[PDB]
């Protein structure tokens, strides 16, 4: 199956540039009708804002024009993209996307997962990582507290445990500092059998944590 | 360029029923014989998947509960039988010309079942303490509706903005939702006090349910 994945994506000073990448594979990038940048702002809408037709032809949404490159290397199969003069309008998770052959060509079948772009002034900082320790059915989780920027990953037991699990989306403080928590819920009678511990990643900052949770 | 106005902004559906969903182009986006709008479904923190291509074209892989219809500037979004799986904003999108531009979204949501919150306290962890901070934490888990109401209160006394909720996206295990409500406070101000309780008032509690520990 053709996957896209992205990287690049990070916190950079307004004013400062990006570079996103989009890797392809399980395909032959220059089959592609259009390789394509799409944008969707924090809790908003979708921003088509680049396109690269299989014959080299770039075209640009004026919204962003001026400051936006898109280009492909075949030979690494991956087209990028390269922004300049960020503003902070300009924080967004970026998509890459495939157009089509067929059917007026502009819709989008295959996406990338997305990177984040953060445009700020603000420091990386880590987050604290807290328990929230349980008192037929008890409650649980860890409370990770001041980080920027996002994102932070949270697993529980590795992986191993899912069912029961609600990681929260993070909350912007006053401070401009994020915080989040994760809880689980599980039988009251598990609580002496069963070891629970909250894996968090942070990789904007280099941190990770794994923190044993007990009553 | 082509602007798209999508109604409703947003819909709560009981399970099961019939979902439409509309989207109005400024200009048409009509050429020669087919009509160039498109549909997609966007779960959260996922990318958007295409379900309709060409106005009326089922996207290979999709089920067959969605369909779309419309011509020129006029076009709708159907799921026949919504299912629980389907909590997700739609978007519709123009590819009739550049920019290619997406309507704002509607956000569709199961309304199944009053459930009532249970509800859990939780102190801050003597490790935060010796930061200089208490975070006191607030569970609500697994209700329906998404509306609730959570009231601090320390040593008896209504608290008002040290507080933030988060709430969870629509379980599609049994379309509920979760939420938490963080108090904060300095560590001085939290050893001022003895008794911390939460408060929530929901539909499904005759009467609201209160969580609360005495710090020690």
């Amino acid at each position: 199956e053709v996957q896209l994945v992205e990287s690049g994506g990070g916190l950079v000073q307004p004013g400062g540039s990006l570079r996103l990448s989009c890797a392809v594979s399980g395909y032959s990038i220059t089959s592609g009708y259009s390789w394509n940048w799409i944008r969707q702002a924090p809790g908003k809408g979708l921003e088509w804002v680049a396109s690269i037709t299989y014959d080299g032809s770039t075209n640009y949404n004026p919204s962003v024009k001026g400051r936006i490159t898109i280009s492909r290397d075949d030979s690494k199969n991956t087209f990028y993209l390269q922004m300049n003069s960020l503003r902070a309008e300009d924080t967004a998770v970026y998509y890459c996307a495939r157009g089509s052959h067929y059917f007026g060509h502009w819709h989008f079948a295959v996406w990338g997962q997305g990177t984040l772009v953060t445009v700020s002034s603000a420091s990386t900082k880590g987050p604290s990582v807290f328990p929230l320790a349980p008192s037929g059915t008890a409650a649980l989780g860890c409370l990770v507290k001041d980080y920027f920027p996002e994102p932070v990953t949270v697993s529980w037991n590795s992986g191993a445990l899912t069912s029961g699990v609600h990681t929260f989306p993070a909350v912007l403080q006053s401070s401009g500092l994020y915080s989040l928590s994760s809880v689980v819920t599980v039988p009251s009678s598990s609580l002496g059998t069963q070891t629970y511990i909250c894996n968090v990643n942070h990789k904007p900052s280099n941190t990770k944590v794994d923190k044993k949770v007990e009553p | 360029d082509i602007q798209l106005t999508q109604s409703p902004s947003s819909l709560s559906a009981s399970v099961g029923d019939r979902v439409t969903i509309t989207c109005r182009a400024s200009q048409s986006v009509d050429y020669d014989g087919d009509s160039y709008m498109n549909w997609y479904q966007q779960k959260p923190g996922k990318a958007p998947k295409l379900l309709i291509y060409a106005a009326s074209y089922l996207e290979s892989g999709v089920p067959s509960r969605f369909s779309g219809s419309g011509s020129g500037t006029d076009f709708t979004l159907t799921i026949s039988s919504l299912q629980p799986e389907d909590f997700a904003t739609y978007y519709c999108q123009q590819s009739h010309e550049d920019p290619y531009t997406f309507g704002q979204g509607t956000k569709v949501e199961i309304k199944r079942t009053v459930a009532a919150p249970s509800v859990f306290i939780f102190p801050p962890s003597d490790e935060q303490l010796k930061s200089g901070t208490a975070s006191v934490v607030c569970l609500l888990n697994n209700f329906y509706p998404r509306e609730a109401k959570v009231q601090w209160k320390v040593d008896n006394a209504p608290q008002s903005g040290n507080s933030q909720e988060s709430v969870t996206e629509q379980d599609s295990k049994d379309s509920t939702y979760s939420l938490s409500s963080t108090l904060t406070l300095s560590k001085a101000d939290y050893e001022k006090h003895k008794v911390y309780a939460c408060e929530v008032t929901h539909q499904g509690l005759s009467s609201p349910v209160t969580k609360s520990f005495n710090r020690g």
